[PDB]
């Protein structure tokens, strides 16, 4: 009567096991690597950027505008008023957390295109760097290899700076002009 | 005591009857997988009597004159005289009822005909005499076949047990065996054509019934068998109001105790 | 394990509802018609949850699902429609 | 009235397994408790009127579960309690068999 | 429910883990101190001082306390403390399991006095069985009183491997009362065993051991047999009720509590001051048993607890004790609500499938119905009648929880129903019961019938139903038991009525037949000698009621 | 940094709802129990996914009323902040002892402490801001935080962040 | 062959009163006593000797010494048990309590 | 299997297990004089393979523990030589089935 996951540890009384937090990908015991799907299975950890994740959540409240319809019978400026319309009709005032946060990923957004974040996507999940490291470099826009290894503490020797130079200098050609 | 010891007990969704651990305790309760309320007391025809009583309420011989069903018995009667595929089947029901006899005498050391079973038998056949109008004047309709293969085929579908595969198979043949031969006993070509003088429309009603009135019979999956069994023990053990050996309540709490050290020891040298 | 789901396929319990089933069937769904939950059998004139029930279950109209449990942690889900009220 | 041992007997034989829930709690004694799902002990600091939980000696103001025992029960595990011994309740098993 | 709503998931307990209290745990759950011996009346005001009862635990008034939570004294349960023993205690129960484990393991090493290397110990250790492994392990190394340091190999005997420490002699260890005493050998040196002892060589003891010794590292340590901090039950286990103003009224374990306390300080007094070493153990023997004997009292160390009275005290091991106890007296079999007791009286024009229940007992017995549609008009008629016209209503519940005692309401004469409320009506006819009599011995003794409305005080039973009950109508109670529920009184329908038991499984025959009256009657009724005309005739058949209208 | 778990939820229902349409209030109660709150295990529980492809699944009816509960199984787009983590947010308010930032459905406050020497709070300009020789922090300015601690609260989570380490601050 | 001999002297006291009992019953309690391997009491060394529930097993006889031995064994209590879920206060998984039930979401829908 | 008239000496027996992996069964001369199996309430108990082990708890769907047990040292268990962990078929008579397949495992 809450909000309940899928993974549950062995109940062995003792409780010291919630380690602090830290940039240095440590995650909470829902959001380490090995994810497990609905269905039972294996899944790599989900971590979206400053433009995918209002992609998603635009996607997800269209086909809920769309889904109520079937059951009904028996630039940069333009997209906050038409985000103000939809939110309206698909929450019910109390989801003022989804709103500021619909405002906040139309605002912060770094692509506003499907297209231009799913050739991002292709250039990052080639890295081969942890789900969060992606999704953090896909949203802070730093230029340089000393800006990045900085923002973003975890990566230090995990990709050459050349490289991840090399990343970085596609990032801003990839950039969406508002 | 006997109520605590039992608590747990109960009938599964397999017939098994288990506890609270889940260890078994009867593969199939009562060995035969019956409600007790259902069964009735009633008597095995293939036991007794001499083997010329037997033979003179069985055996059909459709090749002899002076064995032949007159067709005044059965409207095929007059060209059954000679068939020896239908003969084949005569020899079988016959080997079947022998085997029969051979296998409850080895059971019953006595060789007692009265004991409990599902499906009053005595009933259906008189409720078939009440339903049918069946006149002992014109002959029975019915062919040779259509008996022996229709008991064969009820046999096949009285079920206890459901499962697929082999144990399951031959567990379900083993329980139903004692039915099954009481079934043959009472459903042979004499008995069904003389003693009875079925029609076709009540003899296949009549096997509808025994089907119907067998597969009613088995046990309820959540039965308390346990505490039931229990209870079925302790109530004549209170009404208990009463050559010398301990009986009633002293060797009752005896045998309950397993004493080691048992007032009465006797022993019987044969 | 949710494994113990035996498939819709391969069923060694009884086709027909126990005692204690059609008890605890009609008992849910008569304490759910108290509950004013909808009636799917067309009312005959009833008053009487019981006797409602009844006939919903006489009607196959009841969208009640036994899950049967085996022993071992294994269980069979069969439905009020699928089982035979022969009794 | 006293529904006494014996008529426990008889319901189980009988089957009746929800009259003699009702028998044993929702007639007779009935009781809800705050268990802990960490440790299963009536320690629980349930401050139902604004939702304030909180298990001392766990940290615990978020795993909580109300289970429906009788208050015969909730003493006999406070006796229990009393003498040095964890009556510990668990909602979820892990034994399986 | 244990009254009003929280948000908490209702869950059903699906496993029951038994273990061992942790001093540290008993310690962390602790809600109060416990100082103070005695109990309320801070400078006499009747109020709880914080020290006995209430310093945080729970209420003894009409007044909600309860640290935070307090919602009065229904509803909230009671909350533990703590008691700081000066030294510690062995306890009762476990005084022969710790004799045990002090026979299984070395002194002042703490290592078992067994090893693997043993092939008898080998056939132990197989065993899984807590109980039959433990049972093994005491039987095999009670013999042995000398750790082994040196054992010979698996190899040839003459090269001896140290398996572990110590070649230190271990103790004849035996019982007396609350103590331990053990002999090692001219002379045996008979020794006394301290608590603090026997703790730190148990707190030695390596897990490997302790799992291998019928135990478990999580739940139940071998350390936490001995007693350091004693967990304080609150209230409702020891009530006391202030009577009115003037009174007190305290319970049998808070006196015992209170000599703990009593104990204890005496202790401490003589730890910190004046410290004669052997002279100290007089108020801890005395520890020993003020805190045993609040547990269990009937000890076989004769001293019982005896009250400023005569009575040897209430301890906690007699609560629980069965046969009108604490398991088989309020958990096995207990005193239910909606519940009638009264004399059978025969009856033949009754049915077999019915119970004649008093005018009086049907406008007392109470069927809480809902407000539904198919039964709305039905149910404002009973709340217009009242709790004295014979069809009608006791109380009116809300879908709130909220009760209306119809009596008491003055305007019961105008009360608009909505649906989803429930209207505790009267016992109804045709309404089902169980109809039972004590001593249930068979499932027959337990019956539903059906309800049937009399004057005239007794419960008018079938003549022919009185075989399964086995009692005549020479002045025998019964039991009449109200189903509340839809699904609880379809139970008494589809599985305990009357019809349903005609054919007993006990025997796989009848229960009823046709007694006495009827018996006797029908067999001279029945013959060739018994003759009837056509006005008796008549009427005969007038009295068959399912006669077909053919003479 | 934004998830995307799948979960569970017991919702249980009352028979009055147990007509056709029922699925519609099972995806209905779901969405009000679960769409905007926040917990300290998962964070703020945004957007669930697929409205359609909810799992509904049988029902399991008590044996003391006849509601039902269900596990509905869902999928939906969370958002748990942490320490370390380098997030940019809009400043919201302003005073003596600093800044508030939000981030998100979030706000992290920067201390005074939390910025580097130059910053000066200066309250005598509407609205209160922050200067230095090139740095101007008011009412609504961009700037890129790092988080240091996060405190976990009733159906919102806050955090303190630091901009006085390197490539932080305004930008 | 002891199970045979059992049930041979526990019919001869039924018959001993003069009273029937469906072989089931007996057969079964019998069938109880011998599974352990050898005779087995029935008394608080018979059956309260055995792996089941602690909180059944305290239900007869040896309480608070059993429910010690719990405490002591760390023992774990399945909930299996008539005398545990009745302890408990909730639905027995005996007669009605075996099965469970659901509704269908499918079933709700085609009939109206 | 070694035959004893009387007795051997705890000094001897000692060598008994001591060989693998092959077994030596001990059975007294007087106590065999007269066989156990053929008496009339002794029903027939058939020692059982590791697939039909196997299968028997494969079909029943059990453990090792929920099955009925036969002491090791059982008459009828040393007749047969069973050794731990292995399973009897006992086929019985049942005065209401005629036949009734019990199953017993080694202690
Ligand atoms: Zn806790
Ligand atoms: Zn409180
Ligand atoms: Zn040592």
């Amino acid at each position: 009567v809450s909000t309940s996951t899928f993974q549950t540890r062995r109940r062995r009384l003792k409780k010291v096991e919630e380690e602090e937090n830290a940039a240095t990908l440590q995650l909470g015991q829902e959001f380490q690597l090995k994810q497990i799907n609905h269905q039972g299975e294996e899944e790599e950890l989900i971590a979206l950027n400053l433009s995918e994740a209002r992609l998603v959540i635009k996607e997800a409240l269209v086909e809920r505008r769309r889904a109520f319809k079937r059951s009904q019978k028996k630039t940069r400026e333009k997209e906050l008023e038409s985000i103000d319309v939809l939110l309206e009709q698909t929450t019910g005032g109390n989801n003022k957390d989804l709103k500021n946060t619909m405002q906040y990923l139309t605002n912060f957004s770094r692509f506003r295109d499907q297209e231009t974040v799913g050739a991002v996507i292709q250039l990052l999940k080639s890295t081969g760097l942890h789900p969060f490291e992606v999704a953090q470099l896909g949203s802070l826009a730093c230029d340089t290899a000393d800006e990045a290894k900085t923002l973003i503490p975890s990566l230090n020797n995990k990709i050459s700076d050349d490289e991840l130079e090399r990343i970085l200098k596609e990032l801003s050609n990839l950039e969406t002009l508002y | 005591r006997l109520v605590k010891a039992l608590e747990d007990i109960m009938v599964h969704y397999d017939n098994t009857t288990r506890n609270s651990l889940g260890n078994v305790i009867q593969f199939i309760y009562g060995e035969d997988g019956m409600d007790a309320a259902h069964i009735e007391k009633q008597s095995l025809d293939t036991i007794g009597g001499s083997d010329a009583a037997f033979e003179k309420r069985y055996r059909v011989d459709l090749l002899n004159t002076d064995h032949t069903l007159d067709p005044s018995l059965l409207e095929s009667g007059s060209e059954i005289l000679g068939d020896l595929k239908l003969q084949v089947l005569l020899d079988e029901e016959y080997k079947q009822l022998v085997k029969d006899r051979k296998f409850l005498r080895e059971v019953f050391v006595d060789g007692e005909a009265n004991w409990p079973l599902p499906v009053n038998i005595r009933r259906i056949i008189q409720n078939a005499q009440q339903t049918f109008h069946i006149d002992h004047t014109k002959p029975s309709d019915l062919t040779i076949k259509d008996i022996v293969l229709g008991v064969k085929d009820l046999q096949e579908n009285l079920l206890v047990l459901r499962g697929k595969n082999e144990i399951i198979q031959n567990a379900q043949r083993d329980a139903v065996t004692l039915f099954c031969c009481l079934l043959r006993s009472r459903l042979a070509t004499r008995r069904v054509l003389q003693e009875y003088r079925l029609t076709k429309q009540a003899f296949d009603w009549v096997l509808s019934n025994i089907e119907a009135q067998f597969l009613r019979s088995v046990v309820h999956p959540g039965e308390m068998v346990g505490v039931l069994a229990a209870q079925s023990i302790g109530e004549p053990a209170t009404q208990m109001t009463l050559k010398k050996v301990t009986s009633g309540v002293p060797r009752l709490k005896e045998i309950l105790n397993v004493a080691k050290n048992m007032k009465t020891p006797s022993l019987t040298v044969y | 394990l949710k494994e113990k789901a035996i498939p819709k396929d391969q069923r060694a319990t009884t086709p027909y509802m126990t005692k204690y089933e059609r008890a605890r069937i009609l008992g849910t769904r008569a304490l759910q018609i108290s509950m004013n939950a909808p009636v799917f059998v067309d009312l005959e004139g009833e008053t009487d949850p019981l006797r409602i029930a009844m006939k919903e279950l006489a009607e196959k109209k009841i969208p009640l699902v036994i899950r049967r449990y085996l022993p071992d942690g294994s269980f069979e889900d069969w439905s009020v429609e699928e089982l035979i009220v022969d009794l | 009235l006293r529904f006494g041992e014996m008529e426990r007997d008889c319901m189980i034989a009988h089957g009746a397994a929800s009259f003699l829930k009702e028998r044993l709690m929702e007639a007779s004694d009935a009781f809800r408790v705050h268990i802990c799902g960490i440790c299963g002990l009536m320690t629980v600091i349930a401050k139902l009127n604004h939702n304030q939980f909180e298990c001392k000696g766990c940290d615990n103001k978020i795993d909580i579960y109300q289970i429906h025992i009788p208050y015969a029960a909730k003493l006999l595990f406070q006796e229990l309690m009393a003498m040095n011994i964890t009556p510990r309740l668990y909602t979820d098993r892990s034994r399986d068999f | 429910v244990g009254q009003q709503y929280s948000s908490a998931p209702l869950r059903t307990v699906k496993e029951v883990q038994f273990g061992l209290f942790s001093p540290e745990e008993v310690r962390a759950i602790s809600v109060a101190k416990i100082r103070f011996p005695e109990t309320m009346d801070e400078t006499q005001t009747r109020a709880k001082i914080g020290g006995l009862n209430d310093p945080r635990l729970g209420s003894i008034d009409r007044n909600l306390k309860c640290q935070t939570c307090q919602e009065g004294m229904n509803e909230c349960p009671g909350h533990f403390g703590h008691i700081d023993l000066a030294k510690p205690v062995f306890h009762v129960g476990f005084i022969a399991k710790i004799k045990k484990v002090c026979e299984c393991v070395c002194m002042h090493c703490g290592k078992l006095l067994l090893d693997e290397h043993n092939e008898l110990m080998r056939q132990a250790l197989a065993i899984k069985d807590s109980k039959k492994r433990f049972a093994a392990i005491w039987t095999l190394c009670k013999t042995k009183m000398v750790c082994e340091t040196d054992v010979p190999s698996e190899d040839d005997p003459t090269q001896l491997v140290s398996r572990g420490g110590c070649g230190n002699t271990q103790p004849t260890i035996r019982k007396d009362g609350l103590k331990l005493v053990g002999s090692w050998k001219d002379e045996p040196e008979l020794r006394v065993l301290s608590t603090e002892e026997i703790l730190n060589i148990f707190k030695h003891i390596s897990v490997k051991d302790f799992t291998s010794l019928g135990f478990n590292e999580v739940f139940s340590r071998p350390e936490w047999m001995i007693l350091t901090c004693l967990p304080v039950p609150p209230p409702p286990v020891r009530p006391s009720i202030s009577f009115n103003e003037s009174q007190r009224g305290e319970d049998d374990l808070t006196f015992k509590l209170a000599d703990i306390l009593k104990a204890n300080i005496s202790l401490e007094t003589l730890e910190h001051n004046g410290a004669p070493h052997h002279a100290i153990e007089e108020a801890e023997s005395l520890l020993q048993f003020h805190v045993a004997t609040y547990m269990d009292n009937d000890i076989a160390g004769q001293p019982q607890a005896l009250q400023k009275s005569g009575r040897p005290v209430k301890s906690i091991r007699a609560r629980l004790k069965g046969k009108e106890g604490r398991i088989r007296g309020n958990l096995m079999g207990k005193r239910v609500d909606f519940s009638a007791r009264t004399v059978i009286s025969g009856d033949p024009n009754l049915e077999l499938d019915q119970v004649g229940v008093p005018k009086s007992i049907a406008k007392t017995l109470t069927y809480p119905e809902v407000v539904t549609p198919y039964n709305i008009d039905r149910l404002t008629q009973l709340v217009r009648n009242g709790p004295n016209e014979h069809p009608g209503a006791k109380y009116v519940i809300r879908d709130s929880g909220d009760r209306i005692d119809l009596r008491y309401s003055k305007r019961a004469g105008d009360i608009q129903l909505q649906y989803g409320w429930k209207v505790e009506r009267h016992i109804m006819d045709n309404d089902p019961v169980l109809f039972n009599r004590q001593p249930s011995l068979h499932k027959m003794s337990m019956m539903a019938h059906r309800v049937k409305v009399i004057p005239y005080s007794t419960f008018r039973l079938n003549l022919s139903v009185t075989s399964p009950y086995n009692a005549d109508f020479d002045g025998d109670e019964m039991n009449l038991h109200v189903p509340q529920s839809e699904e609880t009184r379809a139970e008494l329908s589809q599985l305990c009525a009357v019809p349903l038991q005609i054919v007993s499984p006990q025997s796989n025959k009848p229960c009823m037949g046709i007694v006495q009256d009827t018996l006797c009657g029908i067999r001279k009724l029945t013959l060739r000698d018994t003759f009837i005309e056509l006005d008796q005739v008549l009427n005969m058949l007038y009295w068959v009621p399912d006669w077909d209208g053919v003479i | 940094m934004f998830f995307i778990k799948d979960l569970s939820l017991n919702i249980t229902l009352h028979p009055s709802f147990f007509g056709p349409r029922m699925k519609q209030y099972l995806k209905t109660k779901l969405l009000e129990e679960v769409e905007g709150s926040c917990t300290g295990k998962f964070g703020y529980i945004l957007c669930v996914l697929d409205y359609d492809n909810i799992d509904i699944q049988r029902g399991r009816i008590l044996p003391t009323d006849g509601s039902a509960e269900f596990n509905v199984k869902y999928r939906a787009v969370v958002f748990k902040p942490f320490k370390g983590e380098v997030v940019d947010g809009t400043v919201v308010s302003c005073s003596q002892h600093g800044f508030e930032v939000q981030v998100g459905p979030m706000k992290v406050f920067v201390t005074k402490h939390l910025m580097p020497q130059d910053l000066t709070f200066n309250a005598g300009s509407n609205p209160p801001s922050y200067q230095s020789s090139e740095d101007v922090i008011t009412i609504k300015s961009r700037i890129r935080v790092k988080i240091e601690g996060c405190i976990s609260q009733v159906s919102s989570i806050h955090a303190i962040g630091s901009i006085k380490e390197d490539y932080l601050g305004a930008i | 062959a002891g199970r045979a001999a059992l049930y041979k002297e526990v019919y001869n006291v039924i018959a001993s009163d003069g009273s029937y009992v469906n072989y089931r019953h007996m057969a079964l309690l019998v069938d109880v006593m011998t599974t352990q391997g050898g005779l087995t009491s029935v008394t608080r060394h018979g059956f309260n000797r055995s792996n089941t529930g602690a909180l059944m097993r305290c239900s007869f006889e040896e309480t608070v010494e059993i429910l010690f031995e719990a405490g002591a064994s760390a023992e774990l209590d399945d909930c299996r048990g008539v005398s545990e879920n009745v302890i408990l206060g909730q639905m027995a998984p005996i007669g009605t309590g075996a099965f469970d039930v659901m509704i269908d979401e499918e079933s709700l829908v085609k009939y109206m | 299997i070694f035959v004893y008239q009387n007795n051997i000496t705890p000094s001897a027996m000692k060598l008994v297990p001591s060989i693998p992996p092959a077994t030596i069964e001990t059975f007294n001369e007087a106590a065999l004089v007269v066989n156990i199996t053929h008496h009339e309430l002794v029903p027939k108990h058939i020692r059982l393979s590791s697939d039909e082990k196997r299968e028997l708890l494969k079909r029943y769907r059990l453990k090792e523990s929920q099955l009925p047990r036969i002491q090791r040292a059982d008459p009828v268990a040393l007749y047969l030589g069973l050794k731990r962990g292995e399973v009897v078929k006992i086929i019985r008579k049942s005065e209401t089935s005629g036949r009734y397949a019990s199953y017993r495992i080694c202690m």
